[PDB]
């Protein structure tokens, strides 16, 4: 599933709250990178770390693993392309 | 219907004979029997049920609804009792503390409090399968929403319209911008939300732009 994919990226066991769908530019802006389809920001929080984990994929059902972005206190997002 | 109120029932009846409508009934009948799917039958529509159609004064579209189990209950954004507010509600929360005087974080994620007002919460897609996102997309529901959207820029005057995200200002793309009052800005999701949310004011824009229009503006705190 794509939670056991966070936790294999992370090693935290993270529980998806939400998945927000955004448009390519609209991703594009904030990545740096533009996605080529719609992509879905599935986001967990944790209160550990105080981190938002957000697994972005390919719009539904496929789901293909495009990025993981986290974002700490200070709102700092730090990508990592998959 | 059942779990529809009348007064929106009275204005959008005629969507439910559409073979689409059908269609798009029989479809998630179908899967609520092999996949979990939420919200539960009755509050699917619970938008319908908060106010009357004729109460509406602000309108925040969403997309699907919270694919977990507790979350989703028929308005967009809310998790009902005792669910923690997800990460976007969180910064909503978080823009209205230091948008709106006396606002104060309720601790809790429903949001109730607003529809009871005139806040229109509605999702495009009323349904999705325990666990996968966007599932119930492309089965009718957009369209459907898309009516009621269509009635309400039609035979209503001076509402506000509250779009975050492009999905969303796509949906209200025909939007009568010289009859209602529409705001829009990037979405609430810890993504974007320093692309343009924090600092949007959007609350206390929607309550000066209600009350210039002689309504009631809306206690964000009543939640």
């Amino acid at each position: 599933n794509l939670s056991d994919i966070i936790e294999k990226e992370t090693g935290k066991q993270l529980v998806i709250q939400e998945s927000i769908l955004m448009l390519p530019e609209e991703v594009e802006e904030v990545i740096g990178n533009k996605p080529e389809s719609d992509i879905l920001v599935h986001t967990a929080y944790d209160e550990s770390t105080d981190e938002n984990v957000m697994l972005l994929t390919s719009d539904a059902p496929e789901y293909k693993p495009w990025a993981l972005v986290i974002q700490d206190s200070n709102g700092e997002n730090k990508i990592k392309m998959l | 219907m059942e779990f529809f109120g009348e007064s929106w029932k009275k204005h959008l009846s005629g969507e439910f004979g559409k073979p689409y409508f059908i269609k798009l009934m029989g479809f998630v009948a179908e899967e609520r029997k092999h996949y979990t799917v939420y919200p539960p039958p009755h509050q699917v529509f619970t938008w319908t049920q908060m106010c009357d159609i004729k109460d509406v004064k602000v309108v925040i579209l969403g997309q699907d609804p919270y694919h977990g189990p507790n979350q989703a209950h028929g308005l967009c954004f809310s998790v009902q009792r005792p669910v923690p507010p997800p990460p976007s509600l969180e910064n909503i929360y978080k823009e209205l503390s230091t948008d709106i005087e006396d606002f104060v974080h309720p601790g809790h994620g429903d949001l109730s409090g607003w529809a009871k007002q005139g806040v229109l919460l509605l999702n495009a897609v009323l349904t999705v399968r325990a666990h996968q996102a966007n599932s119930h997309k492309e089965r009718g529901w957009e369209q459907f929403t898309d009516a009621v959207v269509s009635w309400l820029n039609q035979n209503s005057n001076g509402l506000v319209f509250l779009l975050w995200g492009s999905y969303a200002q796509k949906k209200g793309s025909a939007i009568d911008r010289k009859r209602h009052h529409v705001l829009q800005t990037a979405h609430p999701s810890p993504l974007s939300v320093y692309r343009g949310f924090f600092g949007c004011r959007h609350f206390s824009k929607t309550n000066e732009l209600l009350q210039k229009s002689g309504k009631k503006p809306i206690d964000w705190k009543e939640l």
